[PDB]
């Protein structure tokens, strides 16, 4: 697959900034007309993969409920960086981060698991 | 001192050291029979068994004195070592130390080692290796550590003399050992990429190696002068394209309408993509590239409606320009390796103008071909010294009565001589094997071959029964023979390449054949004495192709889409090691930039130019030094041969002198059965008519004629009917030039007469000539001007300019030197057939009507295999769609002429890549073919590279420069390429660099003036005015294409301050010297050049101001070269060279005159043929038969042979769908647009065949010549 | 290829006569679809009047009295790409003395690009009554003449003065 860098395990304490790194590798230049970027979060192993943030030309944010408006971006595709943050951070927010990414001509997928454990 | 075998003990190590003390107290060379690594002296005589793998006391009395012991190997080897402890822990007498030397000294150690050091490389070259290489890699690494680690316990590590850490190949296997524990516990392409030191350890371990190691290194180390010389030339000639053709190559055709108000830079911005350049700029069908124009009448023109504009980046990815001092040195480079340098050629026509084809003329002759000819050179001479060396140094019942009967049949005269006739018929019978056949044709081969198999093998049994097995397997003939037989038997009984190894039988006619001996020794010389040097090649070879896997290959694979559209790996990469070894072996034949070009797009511009450049480099050496040894040692041996030739009697002379025996005596019978059974005014009018021919006046007359007439025949073009006046007088003085020619016959008749006349070789080419003339005009004069031939016969009308032949006695002395060596050139050229007609023999059994296949022929995109598998279903598409076509190669292996063509296109590497692609694509008869199907028949052209290419050209070379040698000699020492008032001027001319002393300026009385002169005498001053020169030539690098406005001021002034610092030098050298500045040619050379430098700095600043011209602006700045051009004058290497240039000066410029002759035939032969064939391939628009200039281009660019396959290709189409046989072309009577596909191979093979014997061969020995002249 | 040669200026009555016109395209390996129209200005006479339009592989002649069966295509065939323009009078009469006008309308295919050119070429017929010798011919054809002549004169004197020389010499 796609070099993609991922911690395996992130754990940050209740109620705090919470940096959630995700970055990858790939030949060619970053085109904005042509990036695709997933980002789905899980409950668990078996849970449903929910889409919290998009970028289609721009960054495009759903602004989940079980979310509110705690969830903000700090990458920008040329450096390769597609990190998010998740603002005060709740026990609820425990669960599985995934970021898939789609940079053409690449045909390759990216694929990056972070399961997020919320500290007492 | 033959026994002189003593136990290393203590009271020895006591005794030394006590010497040493008494030595010490008191404050020569080794003999080299007894140094260390080579075998002892055969005086001591035989070792005893108790001495032998033991500590002993040393030999040398050198040594004596210091404390050094000796261990020698039942191998007859001297090992050194030292006897002081061992990081101060062991004993030389300790018991695992003995052990130590014990195993170190074993040959069984030493294969070990190099079996473990094979099996790494093998696993090497796997680039995706499994899980459980591992533990392999884990084996690997315990054993070098266990071979270094013993090392270390018997000669210490750092602390002696004969120690680890003495022996630089020790240095290499200590880092390679270091380098492979720091990864494992450190815990990436970069890290298993010195892996490949490991392989670096394989010199070590291979005896006889690190001699040829060495003696390469040495041959570098000659190199150095022609290296900085090569160096200059290419910086001085990068400048000269930096100042002409600066931005030219960005030159694109930009639409003139615009919509939404639009601009160039408003659309520039927002253009990121192929298709939106397309939409903007003018494309050519298929071409990754914008088609270049130019602002010049000359150059290429814009579609209606596109405007030539300087936008966008350069061709090939950027790669190619003239836009700074670092590109234009790449592109002199590849001008001077001659790769691919034909496509810049017509960029840079085509953007700049076609009257910028002299810069290439001087590049290629001055620069190309001499610098190359100047490296051969050097290293054949240093190759001479070394071997000189060498040698020097060297020299300091009834069954018995049955085989007796089979003995009898042996008999040789007439059995031997049926044999060779056999396989004379054998080989001419296969060779009749072509793809399109009838059954019949098929059997009746088929048939034939069985026949003659079983007649060899009858031949092979016969003689086994007639001589006892057990001396039968003796002769190497004889067992090659038996092996040839196996094979084929063993064919019978059983691909398609096992069939042609009967071919091999051929070299049996070596025996009476002097050439093909010749040949195989060359052959068999690089596997014999000079095994070692092809061992070094493929090492290095090996390496080169693992480094660049192990460095690009993931680059490659996932970099796809940066150069190729359909994002899949291209015909040439390094992903894995089969593509990386046929990258580096392509590298080596030469062609290295467009797989650079993909390279450097992959995976970075540093790397791939670093390691392009070093195996470039290093493995040009090796080839290079290979190919003169082989030279040398198999041509330079005919000096004695001490057996006698064929000692049985020349076994085939006796069949020939046996078979005219009887013919004698036929004939003396038949010729005796048959006659048994039966005046004064005529003497007068000779003389007048002998005075009036050899007058000068009548002879210049006459070579004005000629030269008239030459210049007349240049001119019928396309565009003849544009112009009626011209054609009218040109056709009248056609017809006063024959009156004058035949008049001149009949003066030339009646002053020789006719047995003078036609006793003279020059004499019968006028008078043909002069036939052809007069039968032409009265064919039109009668009215039969368009019948039959006739057309024909005024074709050869391009033969008049022969007539110039034998009126230049350069041009006269150049023919004869060519006629001199005809006979040996055409015995090694049928040599060079009967070789490659077993290839192409092969080559028609592997890929018969294998090349077919459905295209779409609006692109021409082969059609996948999963629709269309076969012919059939080809046919089926042509009814079920359109413009699809089962299409051929044109130049292929369906015959064995057909394969001629296609290894004549293999062996000069013009063209090749078409025909591997088609062959290792290939599947079967009538099948489509499937991409690199058939991908490990690159092999079979790299054999005949190997083969038919290195050793035929060694051949090649060898011979002819041999015939120059004999001719040279024969006259009694003098050049044969120069005339006779020419010898004179070489000799004044030679002379002019040996004069030594002079007088040495004497001083001016007076003070200020003295005072001055010594500042200008002392040679601090001239290192001071040569870093000057220096520091101008940097200023005149940094220049490049867009730099600014302030940078261009700048650099103006810096320019400016620099001519005054050199005009002043001059002039206060001129204060000085007084009126003997002039008497040196160097100061009149410098004066010229500061005059060149302020009148071109006056004339642009006027021309720039005043006037509008920027390409003679440009060319008026190119004066400025002339600065640094003064550089030679503080280098000995670079002067000496330079002055055997201008000692090969005049040969070359009368083999220029033939060259030049010839190329003017030519060009009037092509635009009489090829003026109207299709415009595809190597014809374009620009690059065509149309035109006197346009074919000069072309037959300028085929004269290295660059792109001749181009050329040809449009001339080989003769039928529909191909061409158009009725074609209209406007404008002319003419009709049809394709071309004779016999007359267009005559045409270009015969060119590029007398290309390579006047430019190539001639440049060399003229240049060998001269370089040994001036190198005493 | 294709070479942009003029046409002939004099006519011979009663013969055949073809008024060249070639408009060869910048690049030959662009397409194109072309048509032409012919305008005669008579001598005489003041305004071009139009007399023959070629399109789509048709001629469509307009009325003329001067041109009414004596004008056959003489250009480009089977193809929309017209380099020849050309013209062919079968019948060469006073009246087509005068200028003719050739214009060429050429409408370029690109990429995204389509590009409406026009050409226009101008040629002057003179019809005579007899085939007049071209000049260029005349001068070339006695400068052969008066070259063999003087060259065989040249040769002649040089000869006859060595024969004297010579046979002085002899006796
Ligand atoms: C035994 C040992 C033998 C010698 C071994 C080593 C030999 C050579 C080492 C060369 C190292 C070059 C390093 C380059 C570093 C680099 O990154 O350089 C950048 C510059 C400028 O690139 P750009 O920004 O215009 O590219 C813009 C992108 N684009 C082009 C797609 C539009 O590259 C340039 O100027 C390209 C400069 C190329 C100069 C010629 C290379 C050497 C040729 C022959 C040497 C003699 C044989
Ligand atoms: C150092 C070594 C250098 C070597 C340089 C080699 C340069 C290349 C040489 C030759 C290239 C061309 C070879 C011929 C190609 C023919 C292609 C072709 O079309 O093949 C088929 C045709 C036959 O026509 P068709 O199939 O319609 O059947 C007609 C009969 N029907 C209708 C009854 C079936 O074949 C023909 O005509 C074949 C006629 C010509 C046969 C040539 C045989 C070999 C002779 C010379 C070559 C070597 C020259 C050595 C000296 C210079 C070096
Ligand atoms: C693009 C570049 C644009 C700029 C180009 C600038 C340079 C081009 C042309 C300027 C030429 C200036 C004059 C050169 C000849 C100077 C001269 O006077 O040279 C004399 C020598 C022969 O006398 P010597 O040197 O043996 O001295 C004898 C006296 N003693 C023994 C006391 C030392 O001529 C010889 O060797 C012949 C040497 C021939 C050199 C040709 C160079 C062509 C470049
Ligand atoms: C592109 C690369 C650059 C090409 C052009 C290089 C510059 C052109 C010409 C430079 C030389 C001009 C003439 C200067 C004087 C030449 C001379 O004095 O002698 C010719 C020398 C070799 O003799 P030398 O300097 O050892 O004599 C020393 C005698 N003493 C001891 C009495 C001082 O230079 C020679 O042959 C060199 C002759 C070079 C020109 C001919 C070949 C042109 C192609
Ligand atoms: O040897 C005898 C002659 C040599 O030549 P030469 O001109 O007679 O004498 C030259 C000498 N230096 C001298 O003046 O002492 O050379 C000869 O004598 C050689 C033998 C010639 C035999 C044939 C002569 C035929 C007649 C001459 C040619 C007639 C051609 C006619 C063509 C048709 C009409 C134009
Ligand atoms: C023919 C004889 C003289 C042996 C020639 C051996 C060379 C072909 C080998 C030996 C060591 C090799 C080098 C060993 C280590 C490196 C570092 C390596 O560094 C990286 O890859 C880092 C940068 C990056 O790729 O990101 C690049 C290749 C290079 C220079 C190798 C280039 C090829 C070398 C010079
Ligand atoms: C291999 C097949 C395709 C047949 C090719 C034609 C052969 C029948 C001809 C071509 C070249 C010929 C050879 C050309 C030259 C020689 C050398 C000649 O001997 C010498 O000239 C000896 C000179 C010396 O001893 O100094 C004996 C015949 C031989 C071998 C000829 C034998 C017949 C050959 C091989
Ligand atoms: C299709 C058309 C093909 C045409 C081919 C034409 C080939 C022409 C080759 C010309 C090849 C050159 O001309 C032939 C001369 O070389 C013959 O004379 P020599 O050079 O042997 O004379 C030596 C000097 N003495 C001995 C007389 C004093
Ligand atoms: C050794 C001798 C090597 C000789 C090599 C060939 C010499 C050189 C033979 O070609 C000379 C060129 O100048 C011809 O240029 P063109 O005529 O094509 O330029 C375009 C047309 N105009 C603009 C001039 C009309
Ligand atoms: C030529 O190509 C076809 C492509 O499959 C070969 O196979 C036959 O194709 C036809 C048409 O698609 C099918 O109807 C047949 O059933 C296919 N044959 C078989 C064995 O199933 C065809 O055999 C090829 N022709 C030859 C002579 O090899
Ligand atoms: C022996 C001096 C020649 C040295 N040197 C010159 C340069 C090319 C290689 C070598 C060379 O020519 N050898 C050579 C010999 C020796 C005889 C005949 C043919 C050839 C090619
Ligand atoms: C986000 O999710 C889709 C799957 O629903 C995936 O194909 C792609 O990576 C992203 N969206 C698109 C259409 O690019
Ligand atoms: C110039 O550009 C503007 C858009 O920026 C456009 O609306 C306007 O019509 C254009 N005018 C011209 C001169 O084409």
């Amino acid at each position: 697959s796609m070099e993609v860098t991922v911690p395996a395990t992130l754990n940050v304490l209740n109620g705090s900034d919470a940096r959630l790194p995700c970055t990858f590798n790939s030949c060619y230049t970053v085109n904005h007309k042509q990036f695709s970027l997933n980002w789905t979060y899980q409950e668990c192993n078996n849970c449903s993969e929910e889409m919290f943030l998009q970028f289609r030309m721009k960054i495009i944010n759903l602004k989940l409920e079980r979310f509110q408006d705690r969830v903000e971006f700090s990458g920008n595709p040329s450096k390769y960086d597609v990190s998010v943050m998740l603002r005060n951070v709740q026990p609820e927010d425990e669960g599985i981060y995934n970021c898939y990414i789609m940079n053409p001509p690449d045909r390759h997928r990216g694929h990056g698991k972070i399961h997020l454990q919320v500290l007492m | 001192g033959p026994q002189s075998f003593v136990h290393f003990t203590k009271q020895s190590l006591a005794l030394i050291e006590q010497r040493i003390a008494e030595r010490k107290s008191k404050e020569p060379k080794p003999s080299s029979d007894l140094e260390a690594g080579k075998q002892l002296p055969f005086i001591y005589g035989d070792i005893p068994p108790g001495m032998v793998s033991e500590p002993l006391e040393d030999l040398d009395p050198y040594y004596a004195d210091k404390k050094t012991f000796i261990v020698l190997n039942k191998g007859k080897t001297i090992f050194r070592f030292n006897a002081t402890p061992a990081l101060y822990m062991l004993s030389p007498f300790s018991p695992l130390r003995r052990i130590s030397i014990k195993i170190l000294v074993h040959s069984l150690f030493s294969m070990l080692i190099m079996c473990t050091i094979l099996t790494n490389c093998i696993f090497m070259t796997m680039n995706n290796p499994p899980d459980w290489t591992k533990n392999v890699e884990y084996t690997f690494t315990g054993i070098y550590t266990f071979e270094s680690l013993v090392k270390i316990l018997a000669r210490g590590f750092c602390v002696g003399e004969f120690t680890f850490l003495r022996d630089p190949w020790n240095w290499l296997d200590f880092v390679v050992i270091v380098f492979a524990y720091l990864t494992e516990f450190v815990n990436v392409s970069a890290l298993r990429t010195f892996r490949v030191l490991r392989a670096l350890k394989t010199i070590s371990v291979i005896p006889g190696l690190k001699t040829i190691v060495g003696a390469l290194i040495q041959s570098v180390k000659k190199l150095s002068d022609v290296m900085i010389l090569t160096v200059f030339c290419l910086s001085v000639f990068a400048l000269i394209g930096l100042q002409l053709f600066m931005g030219n190559l960005k030159h694109k055709c930009f639409r003139n309408s615009l919509e939404n108000n639009e601009t160039l830079e408003s659309i520039m911005n927002t253009l990121e993509s192929e298709e939106d350049f397309r939409k903007y700029f003018y494309y050519l069908e298929g071409s990754k590239d914008a088609l270049l124009c130019g602002f010049s009448t000359d150059s290429g023109q814009c579609p209606e409606g596109y405007t030539c504009v300087k936008i966008g980046r350069n061709p090939d990815y950027g790669y190619t320009s003239f836009d700074t001092f670092s590109w234009a040195f790449l592109a002199l480079f590849r001008l001077m390796t001659q790769d691919y340098w034909e496509n810049l050629y017509q960029q840079t026509l085509r953007a700049a103008g076609k009257t910028y084809m002299i810069f290439f003329v001087v590049v290629i002759f001055l620069g190309s071909f001499y610098l190359i000819n100047l490296i051969l050179a050097v290293v054949a001479m240093a190759y001479e010294e070394q071997n000189q060396a060498n040698i020097e140094e060297a020299k300091q019942p009834y069954w018995i009565k049955f085989k007796k009967c089979i003995y009898f049949i042996v008999m040789d005269p007439f059995v031997d001589l049926a044999i060779t006739i056999c396989i004379v018929l054998n080989t001419l019978f296969m060779a009749m094997e072509h793809h399109p056949m009838t059954e019949e044709f098929k059997n009746v081969l088929a048939i034939g071959n069985l026949v003659f198999t079983g007649i060899f093998a009858a031949e092979m049994v016969l003689k086994l029964i007639a001589m006892d097995p057990y001396e039968y397997f003796q002769v190497g003939w004889n067992i090659f023979d038996s092996l040839i037989v196996t094979l084929s038997l063993v064919e019978l009984f059983l691909l398609s390449v096992l069939r042609s190894f009967r071919l091999l039988r051929v070299f049996k006619l070596a025996k009476s054949w002097p050439t093909l001996n010749m040949l195989i020794k060359i052959i068999g010389n690089s596997v014999g004495a000079l095994g070692n040097l092809t061992l070094v090649l493929a090492i290095i070879v090996f390496i080169f192709a693992v480094v660049g896997m192990q460095l690009f290959g993931k680059s490659y694979k996932e970099c796809v889409c940066k150069i190729n559209d359909d994002c899949t790996l291209p015909r040439w990469h390094m992903n894995d090691f089969f593509h990386s070894f046929l990258i580096v072996f392509r590298v080596l034949c030469g062609e290295w930039i467009e797989t650079m070009w993909d390279c450097m797009e992959v995976a970075g511009q540093a790397m791939c130019l670093i390691v392009y450049m070093m195996v470039m480099v290093i493995g040009n050496l090796v080839v290079l030094n290979l190919f003169l040894a082989l030279l040398l040692s198999s041509f330079s041996s005919d000096n004695l041969t001490a057996i006698e030739e064929d000692p049985d009697a020349n076994n085939l002379q006796i069949a020939v002198t046996r078979i005219k025996k009887g013919i004698n005596y036929v004939k003396q019978t038949l010729r005796e059965f048959i006659l048994k059974a039966f005046g004064k005014i005529w003497w007068n009018i000779r003389k007048t008519c002998y005075k009036i021919v050899e007058h000068s006046w009548f002879e210049s007359f006459i070579v004005l004629m000629i030269l008239l007439s030459s210049g007349a025949l240049a001119f019928e073009d396309i565009y003849i009917e544009r112009k009626k006046t011209i054609k009218i007088i040109l056709e009248y003085a056609d017809k006063i030039f024959t009156y004058i020619f035949i008049l001149e016959m009949l003066l030339k008749w009646i002053a020789y007469g006719y047995k003078t006349y036609f006793t003279n070789a020059w004499c019968w080419l006028d008078f043909l000539i002069v036939d052809v003339s007069l039968v032409t005009l009265v064919a039109n004069t009668l009215g039969y001007s368009d019948l039959g031939p006739i057309k024909s016969l005024r074709t050869l009308r391009a033969l008049r300019p022969l007539r110039a032949l034998s009126r230049f006695e350069g041009m006269r002395v150049v023919v004869n030197a060519l006629i001199g060596a005809i006979p040996s050139i055409m015995n090694v050229l049928l040599v060079c057939l009967i070789f490659w007609l077993i290839f192409s023999i092969m080559g028609v059994n592997l890929f018969a009507g294998k090349f077919y296949e459905c295209i779409n022929t609006t692109d021409g995109s082969r059609f996948p295999a999963s629709q269309v598998p076969n012919r059939s279903e080809c046919f089926a598409l042509m009814n079920v769609s359109q413009n699809v076509r089962w299409k051929n190669l044109k130049v292929n292996f369906d015959n064995v002429g057909l394969g001629y063509l296609s290894l004549l296109q293999v062996a000069t590497f013009k063209g090749w890549t078409i025909i591997m692609y088609a062959a290792v694509d290939s599947v079967n008869v009538d099948k489509q073919p499937k991409y690199e199907y058939s991908l490990y028949m690159y092999i079979y052209f790299v054999v005949f590279i190997i083969f038919g290419s290195f050793f035929t050209l060694n051949l090649f070379i060898g011979v002819i420069i041999d015939n120059f040698n004999q001719q040279k000699k024969k006259l009694g020492g003098q050049d044969i390429f120069m005339t006779e008032e020419q010898k004179k001027y070489y000799n004044a001319m030679k002379k002019l660099g040996s004069k030594k002393p002079q007088k040495p300026i004497p001083r001016p009385g007076n003070k200020i003036q003295g005072c001055i002169f010594d500042l200008v005498t002392n040679q601090a001053f001239d290192i001071s005015i040569m870093v000057l020169i220096c520091l101008n030539m940097v200023t005149m690098m940094v220049e490049k294409e867009g730099q600014s406005q302030h940078m261009t001021e700048v650099l103006y002034w810096i320019n400016v301050v620099f001519i005054i610092l050199f005009t002043g030098e001059c002039v206060l050298k001129l204060i000085s010297l007084r009126h003997y500045y002039f008497t040196v040619g160097w100061n009149i050379f410098d004066f010229v050049v500061v005059i060149i430098s302020i009148v071109g700095m006056f004339l642009a600043d006027l021309i720039e101001t005043y006037f509008v011209s920027p390409t003679l602006f440009r060319v008026i700045r190119l004066a400025r070269i002339g600065r640094i051009l003064r550089l030679v004058k503080g280098a000995k290497g670079i002067r000496t060279l330079l002055f055997a240039l201008m000692m090969s000066l005049p040969a070359l410029f009368n083999i220029g005159l033939l060259l030049f002759l010839v190329m003017f035939i030519y060009a009037i032969f092509g635009m009489s043929n090829f003026a109207y064939v299709k415009k595809e391939d190597g014809i374009n628009d620009m690059f065509n038969f149309e035109t006197f200039g346009n074919s000069m281009i072309c037959l300028f660019q085929i004269t290295t042979s660059a792109g001749w396959d181009g050329l040809l290709a449009p001339i080989l189409n003769s039928k529909p769908p191909d061409c158009d046989p009725k074609k209209v072309h406007p404008g002319s009577s003419v009709e049809g647009d394709c071309g004779n596909p016999s007359v267009g191979i005559f045409y270009f093979v015969s060119y590029i065949i007398i290309s390579f014997l006047v430019v190539v061969n001639m440049y060399i020995a003229v240049i060998l010549e001269n370089f040994s002249v001036a190198t005493e | 290829g294709c070479v942009e040669v003029d046409s002939e200026t004099e006519a011979v009555y009663g013969m055949t006569f073809k008024i060249l016109c070639i408009s060869c395209k910048r690049r030959s390996e662009t397409n194109a679809e072309t048509f032409t129209e012919w305008t005669f200005r008579q001598k005489g006479t003041e305004e071009f009047v139009k007399i023959l339009r070629y399109e789509n592989e048709v001629l469509q002649l307009e009325e003329d009295e001067r041109f009414e069966g004596r004008v056959v295509w003489n250009g480009s065939r089977g193809t929309k790409d017209l380099q020849d323009l050309s013209i062919f009078i079968t019948n060469v009469t006073y009246n087509h003395s005068g200028d003719y006008e050739c214009h060429v309308y050429r409408l370029l295919f690109f990429e995204n690009y389509e590009h409406n050119t026009s050409v226009v070429k101008k040629i002057h017929i003179e019809v005579v009554d007899k085939a007049n010798r071209d000049m260029a011919s005349i001068v070339s054809e006695i400068m052969m003449y008066v070259l063999i002549v003087v060259l065989t004169i040249w040769l002649v004197a040089e000869m006859i003065y060595c024969y004297k020389k010579i046979a002085a010499a002899t006796e």
